[PDB]
C-alpha cells in the first residue's frame, strides 16, 4: 500500500502554458508488473522499530535537540 | 569544412506524375452479349459513384468496366464552328472548362448537370441501344435533395426498371466477409466510422471525419506553395500534390520523438524526397 | 448656448493611458485636435477616392486599410493595421 | 442527418506552422508558432501578406467582411 | 577572426536543410531551381487523420479518439447488444481508398491498445483490393433476394414520391 | 527572380537625361546617386500602385493605379487617364 | 435593454459612433461599412498614443510635468516617419529642432 506520484502525463502536457509539474511520458510496458523479492530484515531493526516511531511520521524530529 | 557534402552521393530524383489521359476509346459492346444471355433477375448494372473515380460494370465479372474521374467540358469553337462535349478520362487532366459533378469537400452531388452528362457517358461506352436493374452508391446520411434528384434522373432521363442505393464502404464489408466490427473507411471526401452488429449497420450512431484525400491534396498544396515562399518557377496543380500524396506519406509510427530529430543533418539525404519539373 | 464637439476628452484619456503623471497644455490640445481632424480627413477622403475608383458605393474596413497603408509611412502604417484589425476582430467578436 | 460530425475536448500539442517541426511558443505582432531563431527571423522580416496566409493554411485567419 | 584562425553560412542554418536538403545552395541552374524536396510533408500531411485540431486546424477529433468514444463510451451504454467489447472488436478492418499508406493499421492498434482495457482480442486488418471492393460487393449483393425485396420499380416512383427508401440493412435510414 | 538591373539604367541614358536637363559636365559619381535615386523614386510609386492593384483585387497593374499613385504622391501625369 | 458603447464592445477610447456620423454625414460614400468607425478610430487613437508617448518623454526631458506645443514639435520633427506625416503641417509655437551646422562652429 506504498503510494508516489511520478508526474503529470505528457497528453496533458499543453493544457495550459507555463504550469509547473514534471512531465513525463506514459509508461510502454504493462499496468500490472509482478515479480517477487527476497529480502532480509535483521532483528535490530526489529527493536528499533518497535521501540520508538522512525521516518514515517516522526515528523516531530527536526527539531533536532531533544 | 567540406565533409559534409564531399562524400554525398548524387541524388537519385523522381519525375512529376501528373493525372494525365491515355490514348483509349474503347466502344465496347461485348458485355451487352454476355448480358442478354444470363437468365432474367442475375443482370445488372452496378455504378459505384465514387467522388474520385466513379465506376461502373456488370455484376457478373470481377472488374468494372468504365473507371473515370467526373470531370466533364463542353466547348463551341467558333474558328471551326462546332459545340464540343466530352467528358471523363477524355479530358487531359489542351483545353479546360473542367467543373466537377462533387462539391469540393464533401461526397455529396450537388452539381447535376454535369452527373447527367457523367452517367450519360457511362451508358454510352458501356453500350446502350434501345432497361437493366442499377446497384448505385452514395454517401452516409446523404441529404434527402440530392437522392430525389438522382432518382428523378435515373428515372425520367433515361429510363430504367429499377434501382436501389446503398454505402459503397458497408458493400465492401459485405466483400470481404464480416459479420460484426467496426468498419473504419477513409474515402477521398471523408473518413467514416460505421458500427456493424450482425450484418446491420448502426447508422444512428456512425461518425465522419471531416478530413480526406481531397483534404490531403489541398493541404498538401498549401504546404507547398508556403514552403518555396519567394515564388516557385512552375505550375503548382492540385493532382501532382496528390500524386505527391500517393507515394511519398507515411503515418508514422511515434510521432513526437519522429518529428523533432527529422530535420538534423545526419541523415537528410535518405528522408529528402525530391521532385522535378520540366 | 449651441455645444461645439471636440476630441478634448478622448485624448486625454489616452494621455491618461500613456504617461498617467503628466499633463496638456490648452494650446498642445487644441494642437493634437487639429492633428487627429486632418487625419480623419486624410483617410476618409482617400478612401472615398478609392471606393470611386472601383465603382463601389460603400466604404467598408477595406477601404480604410488600404488608405491607412497608403498614407502612414513604414512601421506606424504596420502597427496602425495591426491595432485596427485588432480592434475591428474585438467588436467583431463582442457583441 | 449529416449532424453526426463530432467535435474534441482535449489538450492539443502545437506544432509549428512555418516548418513543421514542434513549437513551444507564438508572438505578439503576427501569432505564429516558431521553433527557433532562425524561423523568428524569418517570421519577423517577411513581405506583407504572407503572415495572414500561414495562418490561413492552419486555419482560423478571420479575413475582414 | 583571420588573424585569429591563422593563429589558430548555410550549414548552420535549418531552413537551408529543410528548404533545400543538404547539399549546396541552388546556383539558378535550368534544372536545380525546378525542383520541391520533400522533408516534413511526407509525416505531417498523413498525420492529419489524428491530430487534426492542431496540424490543419480542423475543429473535430482524431480517428483514434473517434474510435475509443464509439467502443468505450456508447457502444456498452447501448441496449440490444451483448458483448461491447468482446464482440466489436474481433474484427477492425480498413477499406477506404485514403488508407493505402505504409504504416496505418499499427497506429490504430496502438491506439486502440491504449485506449482498450487489457486483454481485449484486438485484431485489425485491411481489406484486399481496398479501392475495388467497394464496386464488388454491390456486384456480388446485386442479384439476391433480400435486393430483389429492396428494390423501387417505376410504378413505385410514381406512386410513393421521390424520396421514397426501402429500408435495407445497408442504406440510410427510412424517410 | 533575375539578376540586377540598376545598372540597366545605363551611363549614356543618364547622361541624355542630364543632357536634356541642360547639364554641361557630369561627375563619375553622379550616375550611382542617380540610380540610388531613381531607385527609390521608383520604389514609392511601384508601392503604391500595387497597393490599388491589390485593393481592386486584381493580379495585373494597369496605368491607372500609376496615375493615381502618381497623383497621390503629388505628381500629376495626363496622357494615361484620370 | 441595458445599452452599451460602440467604443466599448471594440476596446477603444475614441467615440466610433461619432467617427460614424461624420463618414456619413462628410460627402464620403452613399453607404459605409460598419468596420470603417471602429477601424479609423483605431488608427486615430494609436496616432494618438505615439504622439503623446513621445511627446511625454520630450516634457520629461525639459523637467515639465504638462507637454507644451514644443515638446509635440520635438516629438514629431525627431520620428523620422511621423515627419514625413506632418511634413507639410505647421506646428504654432513649437519652434525648430536645436541644429547648428558644423562649417559654422568655432574653429
Ligand atoms: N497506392 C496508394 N497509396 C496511397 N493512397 C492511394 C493509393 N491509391 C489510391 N490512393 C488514394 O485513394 C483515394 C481514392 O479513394 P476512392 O476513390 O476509393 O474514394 P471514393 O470511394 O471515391 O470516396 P467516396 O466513397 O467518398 O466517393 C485517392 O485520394 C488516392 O490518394
Amino acid at each position: 500500500g506504498a503510494c508516489k506520484r511520478v508526474g503529470r502525463s505528457d497528453a496533458y502536457a499543453t493544457e495550459f502554458d507555463l504550469e509547473a509539474e514534471e512531465y513525463v511520458p506514459i509508461p510502454k510496458g504493462e499496468v500490472h508488473k509482478k515479480k517477487e523479492i527476497v529480502q532480509d530484515v535483521t532483528l535490530h531493526d526489529l527493536d528499533v522499530a518497535n521501540a520508538r516511531p522512525q521516518g514515517g511520521q516522526d515528523i516531530i524530529s527536526m527539531m533536532g535537540q531533544l | 569544412r567540406d565533409e559534409p557534402w564531399k562524400r554525398l552521393p548524387p541524388p537519385t530524383v523522381y519525375p512529376v506524375k501528373e493525372a494525365r489521359f491515355e490514348k483509349y476509346i474503347p466502344p465496347q459492346l461485348d458485355g451487352r452479349e454476355r448480358a442478354l444471355a444470363q437468365p432474367p433477375g442475375q443482370v445488372a448494372i452496378v455504378i459505384d459513384n465514387g467522388s474520385h473515380s466513379v465506376r461502373a460494370g456488370w455484376n457478373f465479372e470481377d472488374k468494372p468496366r468504365l473507371a473515370i474521374p467526373p470531370i466533364m467540358s463542353k466547348y463551341r469553337d467558333r474558328k471551326m464552328g462546332k459545340t464540343f462535349s466530352f467528358a471523363g478520362s477524355d479530358c487531359y487532366a489542351a483545353r479546360s472548362h473542367i467543373r466537377n459533378a462533387f462539391e469540393a469537400g464533401t461526397g455529396i452531388v450537388s452539381n447535376w448537370d454535369v452527373m447527367e452528362h457523367v452517367l450519360d457517358y457511362v451508358f454510352v461506352k458501356l453500350g446502350m441501344n434501345e432497361d437493366m436493374p442499377i446497384v448505385m452508391t452514395e454517401a452516409v446520411a446523404n441529404l434527402p435533395y440530392s437522392r430525389k434528384s438522382m432518382s428523378e434522373i435515373i428515372f425520367e432521363c433515361y429510363g430504367a426498371p429499377s434501382l436501389v442505393y446503398g454505402i459503397d464502404s458497408l458493400f465492401s464489408f459485405r466483400h470481404n466477409q464480416g459479420q460484426t466490427g467496426l468498419v473504419v473507411s477513409s474515402s477521398y471526401s471523408a473518413t467514416h466510422v460505421i458500427p456493424v452488429y450482425n450484418r446491420k449497420a448502426l447508422l444512428s450512431q456512425a461518425i465522419r471525419l471531416n478530413w480526406g484525400g481531397w483534404h490531403m491534396a489541398e493541404y498538401m498544396l498549401k504546404l507547398l506553395k508556403l514552403k518555396y515562399y519567394t515564388g516557385f518557377p512552375g505550375k503548382l496543380n492540385s493532382s501532382q500534390t496528390e500524386h505527391m500524396v500517393r507515394d511519398f506519406c507515411y503515418v508514422s509510427l511515434d510521432y513526437d520523438r519522429e518529428l523533432a530529430g527529422y530535420l538534423d543533418w545526419t541523415g537528410l539525404e535518405d528522408r529528402e524526397r525530391i521532385v522535378q519539373y520540366p | 448656448r449651441s455645444r461645439k464637439e471636440s476630441y478634448s476628452v478622448y485624448v486625454y484619456k489616452v494621455l491618461k493611458q500613456v504617461h498617467p503623471d503628466t499633463g496638456i497644455s490648452s494650446k498642445a490640445m487644441g494642437i493634437m485636435n487639429s492633428f487627429v481632424n486632418d487625419i480623419f480627413e486624410r483617410i476618409a477622403g482617400e478612401a472615398s477616392r478609392l471606393a470611386h475608383y472601383n465603382k463601389r458605393s460603400t466604404i467598408t474596413s477595406r477601404e480604410i486599410q488600404t488608405a491607412v497603408r497608403l498614407l502612414l509611412p513604414g512601421e506606424l502604417a504596420k502597427h496602425a493595421v495591426s491595432e485596427g484589425t485588432k480592434a475591428v476582430t474585438k467588436y467583431t467578436s463582442s457583441k | 442527418t449529416n449532424i453526426e460530425s463530432a467535435p474534441s475536448l482535449a489538450p492539443m500539442k502545437h506544432y509549428c506552422d512555418v516548418t513543421g517541426l514542434p513549437a513551444p511558443y507564438l508572438d505578439p505582432k503576427t501569432r505564429l508558432r516558431y521553433h527557433n531563431k532562425e524561423i523568428f527571423a524569418m517570421i519577423r522580416n517577411l513581405p506583407q501578406g504572407m503572415g495572414e496566409q500561414f495562418l490561413e493554411a492552419r486555419g482560423a485567419h478571420t479575413v475582414l467582411k | 577572426x583571420x588573424x585569429x584562425x591563422x593563429x589558430x553560412d548555410w550549414s548552420k542554418s535549418l531552413l537551408h536543410a529543410f528548404r533545400y536538403g543538404p547539399r549546396p545552395f541552388d546556383p539558378s541552374s535550368q534544372a536545380e531551381t525546378h525542383r520541391v524536396h520533400l522533408n516534413v510533408e511526407r509525416i505531417r500531411v498523413p498525420e492529419v487523420l489524428f491530430q487534426p485540431a492542431a496540424i490543419a486546424g480542423v475543429d473535430q477529433a482524431g480517428l483514434v479518439e473517434i474510435a475509443g468514444d464509439i467502443l468505450c463510451q456508447r457502444l456498452p451504454s447501448l441496449p440490444g447488444i451483448q458483448d461491447a467489447p468482446d464482440a466489436f472488436l474481433r474484427d477492425v478492418f480498413l477499406t477506404g481508398g485514403n488508407t493505402l499508406f505504409q504504416n496505418f493499421d499499427e497506429r490504430l492498434r496502438q491506439g486502440l491498445m491504449a485506449l482498450l482495457p487489457v486483454g481485449a482480442p484486438l485484431r485489425v486488418r485491411r481489406a484486399q483490393d481496398a479501392i475495388l471492393d467497394a464496386w464488388r460487393g454491390a456486384a456480388g449483393w446485386a442479384c439476391t433476394e433480400e435486393a430483389k425485396a429492396a428494390w423501387i420499380t417505376r410504378e413505385e416512383y410514381l406512386e410513393k414520391g421521390g424520396e421514397y427508401i426501402k429500408e435495407h440493412d445497408l442504406g440510410n435510414a427510412f424517410a | 527572380v533575375l539578376r540586377d538591373n540598376i545598372q540597366g539604367i545605363t551611363k549614356p541614358a543618364i547622361r541624355r537625361l542630364a543632357r536634356r536637363g541642360g547639364v554641361k559636365r557630369i561627375s563619375g559619381l553622379i550616375y550611382e546617386e542617380t540610380r540610388g535615386v531613381l531607385k527609390v523614386f521608383l520604389e514609392n510609386v511601384i508601392r503604391d500602385a500595387v497597393t490599388y492593384t491589390e485593393h481592386a483585387k486584381r493580379k495585373t497593374v494597369t496605368a491607372m493605379d500609376v496615375v493615381y499613385a502618381l497623383k497621390r504622391q503629388g505628381r500629376t501625369l495626363y496622357g494615361f487617364g484620370g | 435593454a441595458k445599452a452599451k458603447t460602440r467604443s466599448s464592445r471594440a476596446g477603444l477610447q475614441f467615440p466610433v459612433g461619432r467617427v460614424h456620423r461624420l463618414l456619413r454625414k462628410g460627402n464620403y460614400a452613399e453607404r459605409v461599412g460598419a468596420g470603417a468607425p471602429v477601424y479609423l478610430a483605431a488608427v486615430l487613437e494609436y496616432l494618438t498614443a505615439e504622439i503623446l508617448e513621445l511627446a511625454g518623454n520630450a516634457a520629461r526631458d525639459n523637467k515639465k510635468t504638462r507637454i507644451i506645443p514644443r515638446h509635440l514639435q520635438l516629438a514629431i520633427r525627431n520620428d523620422e516617419e511621423l515627419n514625413k506625416l506632418l511634413g507639410k503641417v505647421t506646428i504654432a509655437q513649437g519652434g525648430v529642432l536645436p541644429n547648428i551646422q558644423a562649417v559654422l562652429l568655432p574653429k
